[PDB]
């Protein structure tokens, strides 16, 4: 029920690595992982991967396990519900092809089988 | 199961918390002692309302209680699963704070009209 | 959809709450009368409050306006039974003591055991004890108050007390260790119980208390409205040492059947000055540490001026504590004195006749031998003016409690809780 | 219904007052605070003794709880019209004042004389 | 029967002590008044400790109350006929000193796994 | 009416010098003892 502000868009050039932050608000940071998604120019929709800002934990495609840089930080507490946390999105060996608009997307529930469904979406980043 | 202790599911979700209750339950019962015998009284009778209010109820002796009073969509529009593996039970409270006094008179009589009509029941 | 309501009963919510809380202690007597509160359980039960986030603020807590008045209410129990100086408001006949003039040689006409016969006793007291009537002296209370002497029984010690919450109610701790004051506290754990708090009566430099982990922290509440004493809360201890190296004797004087007022004798051996030592060493990185965190608040270029304290009372202008049963006020100014093998020396007096908060006052009986206490400063309480100077303050007592509840916060449990589900009961 | 309140059919057929019963249940429970502090226990006392009543006589939880125990023509010779449709309950207690302990033993052993028997049943 | 009174059957064998329950739970329930208002305190609060015990084991409003949880061989390794025939309850509260806390834990739960089976139940 | 129930069968340990009764009624005097000269005058005077 809060925002999920995201970075500009920055355009670098192939064999460079990008930094995409994803700033939160309006709720509980470590309470629902952080999924990040994109939707490039060639194919449609990829699920990325998600990571856990409470138990750290992250889980991505075998598509970019070896590209992502992906890490959070620590909710800086506002009330007994509301928080401000950061997750932080890296790849590695870039392309035109990974050229697309990226965002993050907070997680839907904090238990049973839906828990980390990418729910709660950024605004967009325009790669290279 | 971990035992976390007395209140140790407080901030999980309140599926989670529903069932660790019998922890809650156990720890729940000169002129120095006239403020201790004090607490110790205000103890027994912050804890009896409790049990009295469970007792006109139908609830006397159940840690979890169902009953027939249907859910008004007034007091919480919200989805069965985005309450009990989302939302804490302190935040629970401040949502049904309103409506926390509504409920407890339409449990009230769904037992009065509940054993008036076991005693119609057994009269035959 | 098909949803009834259910009762819950025993469902972790609490509310913001206050009660009566409860003393404990663990193992002759003294004033704060920790032989009757209840043993101390030997194992303190801290269930950590996973996920939780809990509200706090030391300057609307409760547990210290309650503390600060049971500590005035074991005072003035403990004086019940204790003699009542009021024969002593005589007209004394005083001379200095051979020698700078400090404490008194007084001798005056006294009631005895039988009511029909006078004793002409002397005894000695401190100027601040006494004044003059135009030589002819009188104690300082007896146009304010009689005086009750404190039973050479009870001890001042301050003794770790612990302050729990009754039945139906909880504790909570902020295990935050870099937690200011107020806010919300991410990491937040019950207990039935707070930890040992010494009651030390103290003044300006919060001594034997409870140091800071990590960092030296401050506190305040409006810390940019300059009439809001600044509690800091030291991280490593400065060693402080005091003493009242004159050998004193103890006489007692039978005043009436069973009330013996026990008064000053003489002073064996040499006559010195009662004072205090701190590291200078020790006090300059300490003092180095707390202007630290207050450029944090005031600007990483403007001047840190220290002063002594802008005048008023004795008791809030020195250091005034007790050591070894008889009240100190040393003179702080060789501390407060800074803009930003050692031994820094305070000149202190003593004083028998004390008030404390308010009405009426106590005799303190004059303690034999030689006293010497060793202590650690462990807080502050500072005051800006209003380029930015800070003086030692401690216009109230209760900030000395604060400094010690600042972690806890009482809450009350209400277990019920009403909730939907597909969850229906038979016919 | 009329919320007719605390003691609202105290001058009410005893059939009428029946139906409000959860009223009269909800509203059952320094040198003065001495005096306060003592009606405080008592309060709490005199409250538990009812609930003790109730309890050996498994009507714990119930405001309307039926029995075993047939009722003897020796304590009240009247029909069942001439009494719930009649008097009042505040009639009823004098009537009965003289039984009322004869009562209270029987519920005792009949709620003994039925745990003992569905000991006996859930034996097999 | 012979009306032992309080405590009557306490040399009896169990089985015989077991009958008259009803009896021992009727009785178990200015600077002297200070002293006499802390034993009327203390007498609510020793009360409600076994009521809250009884209600957090589904026994609430039992005198025998039967249960699920099996009697383990390391508590007592004796049969069924020399104890309620043989020793009397001073003597069986000896030997079940120590396990005494362990089965009072054994009874929280088998109860909590009892309402939570009857809450799925009842939820179709 | 003092109700007295005998506990047939039963045999149990006293010991008059560790009870407590007498601890308590022997405070129990003292404490009256010192209750009731609260109001009654006080010969502080006849001390002549
Ligand atoms: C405090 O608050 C936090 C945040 O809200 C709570 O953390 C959340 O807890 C819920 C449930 O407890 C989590 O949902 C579950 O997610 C798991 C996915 O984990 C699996 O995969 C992970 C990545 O592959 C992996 O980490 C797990 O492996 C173990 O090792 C890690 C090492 O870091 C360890 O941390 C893990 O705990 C694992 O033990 C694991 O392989 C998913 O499997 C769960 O589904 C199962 O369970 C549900 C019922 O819970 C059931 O319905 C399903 O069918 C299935 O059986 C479940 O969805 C959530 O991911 C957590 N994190 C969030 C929301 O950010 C925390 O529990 C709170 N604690 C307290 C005390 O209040
Ligand atoms: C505070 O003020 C009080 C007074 O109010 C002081 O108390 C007095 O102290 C003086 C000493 O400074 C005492 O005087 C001494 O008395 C001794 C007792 O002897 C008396 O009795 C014998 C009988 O056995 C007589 O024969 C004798 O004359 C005395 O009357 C004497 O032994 C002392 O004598 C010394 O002085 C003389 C003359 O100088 C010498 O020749 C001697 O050799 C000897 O050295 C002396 O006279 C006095 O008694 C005290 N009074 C009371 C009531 O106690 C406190 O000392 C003072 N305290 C402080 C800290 O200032
Ligand atoms: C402050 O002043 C007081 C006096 O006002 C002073 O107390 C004195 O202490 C000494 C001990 O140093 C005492 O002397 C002893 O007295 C007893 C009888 O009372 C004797 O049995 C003793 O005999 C032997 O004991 C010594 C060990 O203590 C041996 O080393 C020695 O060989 C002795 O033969 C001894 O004489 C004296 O009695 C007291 N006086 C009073 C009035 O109590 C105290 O020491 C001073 N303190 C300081 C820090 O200056
Ligand atoms: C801050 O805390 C300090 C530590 O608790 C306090 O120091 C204590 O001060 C009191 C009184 O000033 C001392 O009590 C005195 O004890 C000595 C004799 O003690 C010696 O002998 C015993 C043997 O039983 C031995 O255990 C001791 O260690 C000593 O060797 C006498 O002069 C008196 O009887 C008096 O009771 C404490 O001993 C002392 N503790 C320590 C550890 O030094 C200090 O007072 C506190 N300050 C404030 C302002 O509260
Ligand atoms: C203690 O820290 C909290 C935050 O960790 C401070 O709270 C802020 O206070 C300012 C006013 O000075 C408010 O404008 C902010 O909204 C507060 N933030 C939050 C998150 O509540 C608090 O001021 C600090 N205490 C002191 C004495 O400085
Ligand atoms: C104790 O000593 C002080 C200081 O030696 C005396 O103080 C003097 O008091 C007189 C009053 O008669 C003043 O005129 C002097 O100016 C004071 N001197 C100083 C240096 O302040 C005091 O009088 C002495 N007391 C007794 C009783 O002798
Ligand atoms: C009791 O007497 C003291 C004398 O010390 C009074 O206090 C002084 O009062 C004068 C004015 O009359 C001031 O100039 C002094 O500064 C005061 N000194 C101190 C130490 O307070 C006190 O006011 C008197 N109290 C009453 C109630 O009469
Ligand atoms: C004064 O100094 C230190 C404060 O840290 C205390 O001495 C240490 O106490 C801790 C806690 O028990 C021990 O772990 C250390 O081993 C102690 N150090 C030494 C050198 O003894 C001391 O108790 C403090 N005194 C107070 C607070 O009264
Ligand atoms: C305060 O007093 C204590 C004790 O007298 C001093 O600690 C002593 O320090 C010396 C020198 O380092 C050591 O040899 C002693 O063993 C210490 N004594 C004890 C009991 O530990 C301390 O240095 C003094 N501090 C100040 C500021 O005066
Ligand atoms: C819900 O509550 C309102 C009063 O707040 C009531 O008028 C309405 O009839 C209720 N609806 C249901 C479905 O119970
Ligand atoms: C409860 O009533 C207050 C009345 O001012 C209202 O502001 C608040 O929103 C209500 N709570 C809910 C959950 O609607
Ligand atoms: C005691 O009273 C007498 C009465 O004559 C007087 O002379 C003497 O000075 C008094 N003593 C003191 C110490 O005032
Ligand atoms: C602090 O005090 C100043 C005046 O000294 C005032 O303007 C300001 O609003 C106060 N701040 C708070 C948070 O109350
Ligand atoms: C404070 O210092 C000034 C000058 O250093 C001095 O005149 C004054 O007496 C001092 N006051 C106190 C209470 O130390
Ligand atoms: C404190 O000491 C300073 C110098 O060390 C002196 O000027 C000041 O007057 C003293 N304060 C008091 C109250 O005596
Ligand atoms: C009615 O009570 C009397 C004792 O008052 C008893 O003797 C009689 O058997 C009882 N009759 C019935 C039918 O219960
Ligand atoms: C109850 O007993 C008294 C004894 O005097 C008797 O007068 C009264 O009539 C009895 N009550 C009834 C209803 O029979
Ligand atoms: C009996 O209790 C022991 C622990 O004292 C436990 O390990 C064992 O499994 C239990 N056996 C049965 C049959 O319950
Ligand atoms: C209970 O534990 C104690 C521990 O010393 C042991 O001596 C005793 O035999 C135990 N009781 C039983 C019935 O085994």
């Amino acid at each position: 029920q809060g925002q999920l502000v995201q970075s500009g868009a920055t355009t670098t050039k192939p064999g460079s690595s990008v930094k995409i932050s994803c700033k939160t608000s309006g709720y509980r940071f470590n309470f629902y992982h952080i999924n990040w998604i994109r939707q490039t120019a060639g194919r449609g929709p990829e699920w990325m991967g998600w990571i856990s800002p409470y138990s750290g934990d992250k889980n991505l495609a075998p598509a970019f396990q070896d590209r992502v840089n992906m890490t959070t930080d620590t909710e800086v507490p506002v009330t007994s519900f509301t928080s401000t946390g950061a997750a932080y999105m890296e790849i590695r060996n870039l392309t035109s092809d990974d050229t697309g608009t990226y965002f993050c997307a907070k997680g839907l529930l904090r238990d049973g089988s839906s828990t980390w469904l990418p729910y709660l979406w950024g605004q967009g980043t325009l790669l290279t | 199961a971990v035992f976390l202790g007395f209140l140790g599911a407080a901030g999980s979700t309140m599926g989670a918390a529903s069932m660790t209750l019998t922890v809650q339950a156990r720890n729940l019962l000169t002129v120095w002692g006239i403020k201790q015998l004090q607490a110790r009284v205000l103890a027994v009778e912050r804890y009896l309302r409790d049990q009295q209010l469970l007792g006109i109820w139908g609830c006397s002796g159940k840690l979890i209680c169902c009953t027939n009073v249907p859910w008004n969509s007034s007091w919480s529009n919200r989805n069965l699963s985005e309450i009990w593996d989302n939302m804490t039970w302190l935040q629970w409270d401040k949502e049904i704070s309103n409506y926390t006094q509504i409920i407890y008179g339409l449990l009230e009589e769904s037992q009065n009209q509940q054993e008036k009509n076991e005693q119609d029941l057994l009269a035959l | 959809e098909n949803l009834w309501v259910t009762v819950y009963y025993g469902v972790p919510v609490w509310k913001d709450a206050e009660t009566t809380l409860f003393c404990a202690s663990d193992a002759k007597h003294n004033v704060w009368a920790t032989h009757a509160c209840v043993p101390t359980d030997p194992n303190p039960q801290e269930i950590h409050l996973e996920n939780v986030t809990e509200e706090f603020n030391m300057w609307k807590n409760n547990m210290v306006e309650q503390m600060h008045t049971d500590i005035i209410s074991l005072w003035d129990q403990s004086l019940k039974p204790c003699v009542k100086l009021t024969p002593l408001c005589v007209t004394l006949q005083c001379t200095n003591v051979t020698n700078r003039g400090e404490l008194k040689n007084c001798s005056f006409n006294m009631t005895t055991e039988l009511r029909d016969k006078k004793q002409k006793v002397y005894s000695l007291f401190y100027r601040l004890d006494v004044v003059q009537i135009n030589k002819e002296y009188r104690l300082i209370n007896c146009n304010t108050s009689a005086c009750t002497q404190a039973c050479p029984k009870v001890s001042f010690e301050p003794i770790p007390i612990h302050y729990c919450a009754p039945a139906g109610f909880a504790i909570l701790k902020c295990k935050d260790k870099k937690f200011n004051g107020t806010g919300p506290c991410p990491s937040v754990s019950t207990v039935q119980c707070t930890h040992g708090i010494k009651p030390v009566v103290s003044t300006q430099l919060l001594l034997n208390g409870s140091l800071a982990e990590e960092e030296v922290m401050i506190r305040s509440e409006n810390i940019t409205n300059n009439a809001k004493n600044i509690l800091v809360q030291f991280n490593t201890p400065v060693q402080i040492n005091c003493t009242r190296p004159n050998n004193m004797t103890r006489k007692s004087i039978r005043i009436g059947p069973g009330q013996a007022f026990y008064a000053l004798g003489d002073i064996i051996g040499d006559i010195r000055q009662p004072h205090c030592n701190v590291s200078k060493a020790t006090w300059n990185e300490t003092l180095g540490k707390v202007v630290k965190q207050l450029r944090k608040h005031f600007g990483n270029n403007t001047i840190i001026r220290f002063a002594n304290s802008s005048g008023g009372d004795l008791e809030v202008t020195t250091h005034s504590f007790n050591c070894g049963g008889e009240f100190f006020y040393c003179n702080t100014s060789g501390l407060f004195n800074s803009t930003w093998n050692d031994s820094i020396t305070l000149p202190c007096r003593i004083k028998q006749i004390i008030n404390m908060w308010q009405g009426q006052c106590m005799y303190a009986p004059p303690i034999q031998g030689v006293i010497r206490c060793v202590s650690n400063i462990t807080g502050l309480i500072l005051t800006r003016d209003g380029t930015e100077t800070f003086r030692p303050g401690g216009g109230d007592m209760r900030d000395n409690w604060r400094s010690e509840l600042y972690k806890y916060k009482v809450v009350k449990i209400e277990p019920l809780g009403v909730a939907p589900t597909r969850c229906k009961r038979r016919v």
